[PDB]
């Protein structure tokens, strides 16, 4: 049970593109291009090798996401903490997303980037705001992080690493 | 002050309801867990069962071995299960107890709530919960909601009104098995302080 590949949805700019750079290279960067499409890169972790599945955000490319995730060992689902404005239109897509027949009882992390900024929601808010127990079909969790600052980012592979 | 969160709960019971009366006034329609007034009106009700509980069922942890490297947000988890336990029939017990995803204590009481709200069943349980109160002063100070006897009037009347809406909530997710802030704030347990 040593290789698993993982899908990254999401709105534009909540840092799905850098969290893969991060999990793979550890460059952060503040200047950024919103992906066209996806971008995909493969990592090892111990004995673990991870295809990781990074799709563009912006409207034009979320019919892409039912897509993309379906047969993968995971799903994590990317909200910028920071960026309340976003919080209506990322719940909405997250549920109509775990609608889908195909991508039933498939594990999803919903991770609170951006937590250096500040007041950027924690998980428990996001948690809340993003009415997660909604969602009863499935291992779920949620986890505050920063991909500038690095934090939980320990974590969250340990608990992605959990589904191979 | 062992009582202020009280009219904070009342409000927040009967403004939620009013709000899910507005929305589904097609009628035809079922309340779901994805309904904001809905969950507001969850933990609302949570709150009623947090009130003035003894320190003694405030757990420091939920259960589980879930990691607490993140959750930078610790919070205090109360406990009531055996209390619902014991008004609830051994078919519903059994179910909530054997649940996938639900693994905790924490989890089994608010899976119960909104089992207990799909089935139409909040004033059934309540007045049995009332007509045990021997079993409520193990659970609960003298200055609690719910062993205030006019307010326990109140609790019944707003209850009886869930009726008029049909509820499909998410009683089965993960996400049950631990606390957040709204209920824990609405209750007193934390400041009402820190919502934001
Ligand atoms: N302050 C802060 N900024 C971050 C963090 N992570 C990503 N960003 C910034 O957020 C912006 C968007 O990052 P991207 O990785 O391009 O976002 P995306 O989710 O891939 O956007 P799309 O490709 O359009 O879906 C960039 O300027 C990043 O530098 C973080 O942890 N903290
Ligand atoms: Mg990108």
């Amino acid at each position: 049970k040593e290789e698993m590949e993982l899908t990254l949805v999401g709105l534009q700019y909540s840092g799905k593109t850098t969290f893969v750079n991060v999990i793979a290279s550890g460059q952060f960067s503040e200047d950024m291009i919103p992906t066209v499409g996806f971008n995909m890169r493969k990592v090892t972790k111990g004995n673990v090798t991870i295809k990781i599945w990074d799709i563009g955000g912006l409207p034009r490319f979320r019919s892409m996401w039912e897509r993309y995730c379906r047969g993968v060992n995971a799903i994590v689902y990317m909200i910028d903490a920071a960026d309340r404005e976003k919080i209506e239109a990322s719940r909405n897509e997250l549920h109509n997303l775990l609608d889908k027949p195909q991508l039933q009882g498939i594990p999803v992390l919903v991770l609170g980037n951006k937590r250096d900024l500040p007041n950027a929601l924690d998980e428990k808010q996001l948690i809340e705001k993003m009415n997660l127990s909604a969602i009863q079909d499935r291992e779920i969790c949620c986890y505050s992080i920063s991909c500038k600052e690095k934090d939980n980012i320990d974590i969250t592979l340990q608990w992605l690493i959990q589904h191979s | 002050d062992p009582q202020a969160a009280i009219p904070v709960i009342k409000k927040k019971l009967v403004g939620s309801v009013k709000a899910l009366q507005k929305q589904y006034v097609s009628l035809d329609t079922v309340v779901t867990s994805e309904d904001g007034d809905a969950n507001t009106m969850c933990s609302a009700l949570e709150a009623v069962f947090i009130h003035g509980l003894h320190a003694k069922h405030i757990r420091a942890e939920a259960g589980g071995k879930r990691k607490k490297s993140a959750h930078q947000k610790p919070l205090p988890q109360p406990v009531f299960w055996p209390l619902l336990k014991a008004v609830t029939h051994k078919h519903i017990i059994s179910e909530l107890e054997h649940l996938t995803f639900v693994n905790t204590d924490v989890g089994r009481c608010r899976a119960w709530l909104r089992l207990a709200l799909n089935d139409g069943l909040m004033e059934c349980y309540l007045k049995l919960l009332l007509q045990e109160q021997a079993r409520l002063h193990e659970y609960y100070q003298p200055t609690a909601l719910l062993r205030d006897a006019e307010e326990g009037e109140f609790l019944l009347s707003f209850l009886q009104g869930l009726t008029s809406l049909s509820f499909e909530l998410s009683y089965k997710s993960a996400i049950l098995n631990e606390w957040t802030l709204t209920p824990l704030a609405l209750s007193g347990l934390c400041p009402l302080s820190e919502l934001d």
